[PDB]
């Protein structure tokens, strides 16, 4: 897989070029916000079980036919596979937040997941609702200042919200 | 590759686990080191044209038979001399790629993997490139912990050739 | 030194947990020498390993390896060496390796030794150069020494098609012997003694497949065989 | 499914064999037991709502904090009492499915698989459901070999929660 | 796999229902046929090599091109694999007879068989003639009264011949 | 051996399971049918010498070349006639071992595993043994479900030879 | 097929090697045995129907029950006599196939794989085909190394039949 | 795999025929020129390293866009894989020279190879140029008269040229 | 090793088979080629005093820096000269073992296995050994098939060095 820094080298090797001065200074900008990026992923993985079990509880109150008899999350194994998949999606999103790009999320989490859900009868549009519930439960927690020095890291939160949006549109 | 960031994701993903503080302490050591690695990668890039021609002239003094002996594998023709400095620039470019990524990631896929089949087939002696890399380690002009990061990936490429 | 080339994973059943304490009838029968089997039960380990590597149609008398069997009965080789010895055997090279190319032979040996399907098409491309440059003996050693083999099967379990059916369902993925036969649509044409590639259903003037209708006296035939007793 | 029929087909198909008398005797033992095992399912179904609303009240007696404490996991609201009597009827309905099938088939697929992961996430204590099954084990009113069949699946459910 | 008592449980659960007294009374009508169903699979298992070789001998007497040089059952390894196919199909029809429905036959035997024979060049319309000759060898054996008490098993004969019909339309 | 009791343990040990009602019903089907099969093994044991000498004579009427053709494979000498009636007794003894155990377990271990290499090497014909076993099926004198149990293991030996 | 050409490719193929001088000697040994091996394959081709009908008559003289016993397995019909002489033509054609390629390639693939399975199914004694091959071994009339090459594959079919 | 001798046998078995006298005589003509066939693969094998590395060197002189950045032969791993593809194909041509027919060349080397290069992004027309550069390099060696008795091998050399030509049209 | 006698045994041993006619013709192709092999082994053995010190000087004439450049890898000392002549004697002795055995068996296990790691570590170039091997192929002074067999193993050693 690639991270953000190794993505720039892969662009520069294919043109056979040394890196420029502006490409160096763009890379030293990602180093400067490294402590604010590490502080986000720490905020998300520390509450990772509560993101999943509360975004699921809001989903089954909004779409109550998923836990009625015949519903896709009705039995104890179908209920536990639903909480498994939300935890898998949230895990690879946390991986893509320290790397800087969605290379591990596309290859190791999303590849073939839409076709897996069609073959199962799992409603793929309902999985997208539960990922967007995990999106703003994580974004609202990443914007919480209790424990961090005060400052503006809103560009990083708009990047984390794009990994959740990437997995939400790649599941339906 | 072999970034410390991808080498921390690969251990957490093997267990099927989230990112604990074991991984965030690893990536923090990359960020506390990259202020010396990115000053070394910019200083080698801005002095590259002096370093390539100086290292290419150094192997002609150490091994003068390359500029005299006929054959396609020697720098006796203008075709062979342009392909010789091309190779020194390929070693210096992967060095500056390894400094901005951190760790010997880019030069593994791009330079080291399959290197022994190239030198065996086209009859290029790996002791020509060791003499060129020992010139860059001597006279890149750096000092302090900036020169420690540059010599760490010079000596990795020497260890694969030796 | 030419490492293997990188391919992408894909979503499969075996990459993810089944929360199944107390498995049912679709649990797929671990055959192990860690249970200390007797002579009648080590015959069942050997037949299960023949069925997994060969087909059911290649368990002929001329195919069986009688000396590889007797080194398993004396605890000289493990089950990982029995499985390796069946792939490098002379019947497997003759009936399977000679009528496939290098890409379809990889997906046979991934499905039958690792017990899972290929991830994508590039995984066939990545492994088919291990065959062409090191042989079958080098390809089966680098496939049995992956972490996918040593974690699932170890060295004393016969492989099986991992995680074929989902615990609620009645219709699971296709079995790997019906999905991938001995040779495919190439080598079918004329290299395997074949003509015309299809056939219409057999016609006949006595129809043999007449569906019964609602007043036919065989639908009431039930108790015709014998009347019930009593008074 | 852990029917005695599908367990017989599986042992024959493990070794690629026809069904001998080893497997026909396992099927025959299901038919000799299916008389007492089907009158138990008829009598538990007919007293379903009596046993469900009784067993819910026995949990609120032994655990009275489950009706007082606020939060989504408890039966302190009108929705929490509807979802509590839903779960008593789930455990009762799976017992009757095992009595009409023979063997613990439906309980393993529909109920036990994944139960431990659910009861940890939604903070549902498994001691509540043990108390609810011990009520049905004492109040179904059956006797003879009909209660002996019924209690073998109440006890199987208690061993999974315990 | 499902048996006949497990097929009614899966329909009932899919709507979150108990089983009514009318449904239980129809499952104890299935139990009372229990000893006649076990006699039918015993007569098929005990004569299983005469079902296969008498009906293969009949198959090549009237289609003699299959065993001529260039045929598909020529060259005795392909002759032995041809008889293996008939014992396999007879094995799973025997499995579907004690189970009471054809779900173990459907996905363990017939799933992907028509597409297997097209990749081998095997005439799939002649495999259906092979299944149809084992069909009435097995029916004439199950109508035969030797070794059995007096009584009735004629709705079970019509059921055994229906699994042979399902196996024969799935291969053409 | 494959018995109905060791095939219920092995399917429960494979699942990491205690002995449920799926497995208790299967062992109970063995105990129900064991009354009819323990009298078949008692009635075949007590009339064994009538069955061995009869079944060896039935081979000699049907294949009379086996008494006339010279050679060690045939029953033409007195040595080769006692080796025939030895073998008929081996097949009849394994059938009684399967009736007391239930399931084709003793002859799967003692007889059929390696039998085809014996008949091929010593040039013995498996149709001699089918004719001997078809005599014992028609002449054991049992009736009811006692003959049903005995004939189900005669036909297993014929199906391995046919 | 198992052929001294193709068993020489398939030892360099299993290691990814070019054909060294080890495998060119194996091809050379085939080329200086092929002269005596190819005259046997056309001396048996021309003398086919003399050797076919005589060998089927040699089975009928040694085992005269095969012309008298009724049933599908025996040559007591006009159909069964046609299928007997078809079989002797199969065995004789495979011997001429092995002589023109060198070594037991075609009869390993076309005849002996699955041979034991179909003899037992269709009730065919392999002692019949041994006597038919002892006729051909004595009556081909060849001499010198032309008889050595011919009898090398007649004896191979006899060794795997018995 | 088949040689020239077993090619005739496998065709004769599908008709149920013995070999004719003109088929044995055409086979014994292959045996008569068998020493000259072995001298050809002695010249090719003994210089096999120099056939690959001289024709690969001439391929990049005349196609200099393969080894420019972005080109298919630009890295250390992509360049050494170009060298071993030539050594695989040169190896399976010599397997088709001692066998007599191109059955080991087609089954083991050329089957499905055009579609593999299309999936990798390898320019298949340039692989044909490299095979044709190895063709005349080994034909020039085959026509060398050093260490041999002087004779006519011109029908054998025109057969070796047909094996490289078959490999070059089976790859584009 | 990799004699054609041991590669015919190990072929038949991996198939569980007696030595068929496929293997005896591989043995007889060794015996035909043997008298051109055992005379080249006899001729190179006595002429080794000239062919080693003649080939050592052929390297110093093409690569004269190996006598002047200081360091342990070059033959600029008497220790390095005597170890350079030792290396050519390894290559010549391995050729006479491959001629006696027949085939590239002895020099595969003794010489070429793991040699690329030795040259890369001790900095000594394989192009020095190729010029020594092309000398012996130009000056062994044989003809006929005695030279064509001897040159087939010199050319194997050159193809492993490049
Ligand atoms: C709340 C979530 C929604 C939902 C989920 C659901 N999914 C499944 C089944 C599977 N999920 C996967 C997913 C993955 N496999 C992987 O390897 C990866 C990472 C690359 C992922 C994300 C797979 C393979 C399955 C099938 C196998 C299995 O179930 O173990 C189920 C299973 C039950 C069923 O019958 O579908 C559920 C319930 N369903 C919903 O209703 C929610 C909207
Ligand atoms: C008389 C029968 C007809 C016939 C059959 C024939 N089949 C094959 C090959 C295969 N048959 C199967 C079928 C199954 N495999 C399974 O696992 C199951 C369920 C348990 C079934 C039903 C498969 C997978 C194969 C190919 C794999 C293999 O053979 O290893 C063959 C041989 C093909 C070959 O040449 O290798 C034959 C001859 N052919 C006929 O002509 C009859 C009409
Ligand atoms: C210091 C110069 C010495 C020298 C150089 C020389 N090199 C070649 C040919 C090649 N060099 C490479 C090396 C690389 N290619 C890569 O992509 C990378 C990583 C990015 C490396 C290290 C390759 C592949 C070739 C062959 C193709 C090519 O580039 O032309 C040659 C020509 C040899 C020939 O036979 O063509 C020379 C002369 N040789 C010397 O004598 C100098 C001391
Ligand atoms: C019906 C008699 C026909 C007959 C018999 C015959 N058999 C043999 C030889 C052997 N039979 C066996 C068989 C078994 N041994 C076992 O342990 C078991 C399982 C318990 C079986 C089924 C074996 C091993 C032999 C050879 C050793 C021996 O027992 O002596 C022979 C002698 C053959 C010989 O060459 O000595 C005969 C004559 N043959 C007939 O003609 C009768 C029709
Ligand atoms: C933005 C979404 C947040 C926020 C982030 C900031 N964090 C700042 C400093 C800081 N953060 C951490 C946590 C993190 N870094 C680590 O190394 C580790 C683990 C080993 C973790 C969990 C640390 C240690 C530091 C100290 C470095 C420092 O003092 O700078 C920070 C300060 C400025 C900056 O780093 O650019 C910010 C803005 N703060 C917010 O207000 C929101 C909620
Ligand atoms: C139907 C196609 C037959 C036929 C069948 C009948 N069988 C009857 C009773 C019966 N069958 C068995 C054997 C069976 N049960 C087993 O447990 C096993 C395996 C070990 C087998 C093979 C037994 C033991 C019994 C006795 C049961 C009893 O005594 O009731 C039967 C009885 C009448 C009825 O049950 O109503 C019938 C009709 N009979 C036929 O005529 C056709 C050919
Ligand atoms: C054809 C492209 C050549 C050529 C070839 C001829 N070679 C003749 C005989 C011959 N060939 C070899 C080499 C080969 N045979 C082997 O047995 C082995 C190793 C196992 C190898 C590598 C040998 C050793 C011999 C000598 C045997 C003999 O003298 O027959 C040959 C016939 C001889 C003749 O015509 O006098 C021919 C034509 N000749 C050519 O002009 C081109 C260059
Ligand atoms: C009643 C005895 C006690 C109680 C019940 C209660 N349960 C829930 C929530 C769930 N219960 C289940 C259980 C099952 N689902 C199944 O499909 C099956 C097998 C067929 C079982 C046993 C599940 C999955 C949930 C969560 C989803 C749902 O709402 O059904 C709640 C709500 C908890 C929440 O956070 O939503 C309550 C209140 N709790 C008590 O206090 C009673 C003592
Ligand atoms: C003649 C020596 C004796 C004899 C012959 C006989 N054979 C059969 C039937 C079959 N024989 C074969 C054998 C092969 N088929 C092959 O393709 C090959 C490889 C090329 C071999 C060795 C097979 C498959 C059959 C059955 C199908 C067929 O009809 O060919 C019979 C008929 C048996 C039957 O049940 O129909 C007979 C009579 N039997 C004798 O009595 C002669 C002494
Ligand atoms: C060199 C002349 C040309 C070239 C080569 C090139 N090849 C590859 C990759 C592969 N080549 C194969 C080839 C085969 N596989 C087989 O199994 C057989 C016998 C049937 C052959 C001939 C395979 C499987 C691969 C993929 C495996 C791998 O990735 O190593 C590459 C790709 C290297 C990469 O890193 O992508 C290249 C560059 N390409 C050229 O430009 C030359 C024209
Ligand atoms: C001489 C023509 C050129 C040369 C030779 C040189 N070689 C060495 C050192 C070693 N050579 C070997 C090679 C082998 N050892 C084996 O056992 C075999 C197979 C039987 C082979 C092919 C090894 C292992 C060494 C190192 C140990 C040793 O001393 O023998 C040296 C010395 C290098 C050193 O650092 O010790 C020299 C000088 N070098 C030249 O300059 C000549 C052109």
């Amino acid at each position: 897989m690639l991270d953000a820094f190794a993505k720039v080298v892969a662009q520069a090797d294919a043109r056979g070029e040394f890196l420029s001065n502006t490409q160096i200074d763009a890379l030293s900008k990602m180093v400067k916000e490294g402590n604010q990026r590490l502080d986000i992923v720490n905020k998300v993985t520390s509450n990772a079980s509560a993101i999943v079990t509360n975004s699921a509880r809001a989903l089954f109150a909004e779409q109550p036919q998923l836990i009625q008899p015949g519903g896709n999350a009705y039995t104890s194994r179908r209920m536990a596979a639903c909480l498994r998949d939300m935890e898998i999606v949230l895990r690879y999103v946390s991986y893509a937040m320290i790397a800087g790009d969605s290379s591990v999320l596309d290859d190791r989490c999303l590849n073939g997941l839409r076709e897996t859900y069609q073959a199962l009868g799992t409603p793929g549009s309902s999985v997208a609702v539960a990922i967007q519930k995990m999106k703003d439960a994580s974004v609202a927690l990443a914007n919480d200042t209790t424990g961090t020095p005060i400052g503006d890291c809103s560009s990083l939160v708009a990047e984390l919200a794009g990994y959740f949006d990437r997995a939400a549109v790649s599941v339906v | 590759m072999k970034t410390p960031i991808t080498e921390a994701i690969a251990t957490a993903d093997n267990q099927g686990r989230f990112l604990s503080n074991t991984e965030l302490q690893a990536v923090n050591g990359r960020y506390q080191r990259a202020t010396a690695s990115l000053t070394a990668a910019k200083a080698l890039t801005g002095s590259a044209q002096r370093l390539i021609t100086g290292a290419a002239q150094a192997v002609y003094n150490k091994f003068p038979y390359t500029t005299q002996m006929p054959g396609p594998a020697y720098a006796s023709s203008a075709i062979g001399k342009a392909k010789c400095a091309r190779d020194i620039g390929y070693y210096l470019r992967m060095v500056t790629y390894c400094l901005v990524v951190g760790g010997t990631g880019p030069m593994d896929e791009y330079l080291v993997a399959g290197l022994e089949e190239i030198n065996r087939s086209f009859d290029l002696s790996p002791s020509w490139y060791i003499e060129a890399l020992q010139y860059i380690k001597n006279s890149h002009g750096l000092s302090g912990q900036v020169a420690n990061e540059a010599n760490a990936y010079i000596d990795y490429a020497i260890n694969t050739l030796s | 030194s030419i490492p293997i080339l990188k391919y992408s994973l894909s979503t499969q059943n075996q990459r993810v947990e089944s929360f199944e304490v107390n498995p049912g009838d679709e649990q797929y029968r671990i055959y192990s020498t860690d249970s200390l089997p007797s002579s009648s039960e080590v015959d069942q380990i050997i037949w299960a390993a023949y069925r997994q590597i060969f087909s059911e149609h290649q368990i002929l008398k001329s195919t069986k390896q009688p000396f590889l069997e007797s080194q398993l009965r004396f605890n000289q080789i493990s089950i990982k060496d029995f499985i390796k010895g069946l792939v490098l055997s002379a019947p497997f090279r003759d009936l399977n390796y000679n009528v496939n190319n290098n890409y379809r032979f990889v997906e046979i040996c991934v499905q039958r030794v690792l017990g899972r399907d290929i991830y994508n098409e590039r995984e066939k491309i990545a492994w088919s150069i291990i065959i062409a440059t090191q042989g079958l003996e080098g390809f089966i050693d680098t496939l049995l020494n992956t972490q996918e083999y040593l974690s699932n099967f170890g060295d004393s379990i016969v492989p099986f098609q991992r995680r074929r059916i989902i615990p609620q369902r009645s219709k699971g993925e296709m079995p790997f012997n019906l999905k991938t036969p001995r040779y495919g649509i190439e080598f079918r044409s004329k290299l395997a003694a074949t003509q015309f590639s299809w056939a219409s259903p057999i016609r006949r003037f006595r129809p043999q497949e007449q569906q019964p209708k609602a007043g036919d006296p065989a639908l009431f035939l039930n108790m015709v065989q014998e009347m019930g007793p009593g008074l």
